[PDB]
């Protein structure tokens, strides 16, 4: 598959990063209290809430405090795009200033949506290429251009015919 | 307007027939026997009046056919509650001044008088519960009180 910028141990390192992920959950707004370590020790940042302009610098600072490798999950419509708050005091999306690895729609998403985010990120790390050491090899990261989750799940979603009528619990 | 047996002693003048809730008109009276159902007679009258509308103004053109359809339902025994009140509102709102010419007040004069005097036939027409909505499967209806 395509990537954007001796082999078994690379897979072992990817596996070690995959099943050992320490998140730093950012509070921000209602997405956090739905979905419920120092930033130096954490390697995944979960941004769950509105990026207010007064505390976008706080988000960027605590992102820069984290160390390589670092991944970002953006939970909810606010962190994805600004959501319903396209207003003067809101930054329209986390990805305006820090790079995002997984996006989770919802307002708020379910906790199981966060768990699915963790799986998606887990194979995202599992088939990525990162340098072994600072002196040996190519010092560049290679994220995998994965097939989109809506392209993969297209056939089963379109094949849906009938749903339960909304007059019941 | 229809008049009863008690009005038969009225002199055929404009003022006396006007004071009784009718008008002298052409002074060519028509007698109705007991074998004639008033709902069928008024249905015939309104069918004539609705198809002889000139189509210019809304209340005659579009409310006389509504009275025709209500009277057809009452004649077939398929009347529903609110039909007599709809007829009375049609009679009130097609009176002198509401329509462009005098065709529609003359149309609603017999319906007025037939409901006023022989109301029991009109209420005998009502046999079905009121409904103009069918059920939509996934939508619970707003059950009005
Ligand atoms: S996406 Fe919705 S639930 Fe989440 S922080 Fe924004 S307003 Fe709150
Ligand atoms: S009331 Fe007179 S003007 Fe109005 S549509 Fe009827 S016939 Fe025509």
């Amino acid at each position: 598959m395509d990537y954007t910028l001796m082999g078994k141990l690379n897979d072992m390192v990817n596996w070690g990063r995959k099943n050992s992920i320490w998140p730093y959950n950012f509070g921000l707004s209602c997405c956090y209290v739905e979905m419920v370590a120092s930033p130096r020790q954490a390697d995944l940042m979960v941004v769950a809430g509105t990026c207010f302009t007064k505390m976008a610098p706080v988000i960027q600072r605590l992102y820069d405090q984290m160390l390589e490798p670092k991944w970002v999950i953006s939970m909810g419509a606010c962190a994805n795009s600004g959501g319903m708050y396209d207003i003067y005091s809101v930054v329209q999306g986390v990805d305006k200033f820090i790079p995002v690895d997984v996006y989770i729609p919802g307002c708020p998403p379910r906790p199981e949506a966060y768990m699915q985010a963790l799986m998606l990120l887990q194979e995202s790390i599992g088939k990525e290429r990162r340098p072994l050491s600072w002196v040996v090899g190519d010092q560049g990261v290679y994220r995998a251009n994965m097939q989109s989750e809506r392209e993969r799940k297209r056939g089963e979603r379109i094949a849906v015919t009938n749903l339960r009528t909304p007059d019941e619990i | 307007d229809f008049l009863t047996e008690a009005h038969l002693d009225l002199p055929m003048e404009f003022e006396s027939i006007g004071k009784a809730g009718s008008r002298l008109g052409t002074a060519l009276a028509m007698a109705v026997d007991h074998e004639i159902n008033m709902v069928s007679l008024v249905r015939n009258l309104e069918e004539f009046f609705a198809r002889e509308s000139c189509g210019w103004c809304t209340p005659c053109r579009d409310g006389l056919p509504w009275s025709v359809k209500i009277l057809r339902a009452l004649e077939r025994g398929e009347g529903q509650p609110g039909d007599i009140e709809t007829l009375e509102q049609l009679c009130r709102f097609l009176g002198p001044g509401k329509t462009f010419c005098a065709h529609a007040p003359g149309a609603v004069e017999p319906l007025q008088s037939a409901i006023k005097y022989f109301r029991e036939e009109f209420e005998a027409g009502i046999k079905q519960p009121f409904s103009n909505t069918h059920l939509i499967n996934g939508i619970q209806p707003n059950l009005l009180k």
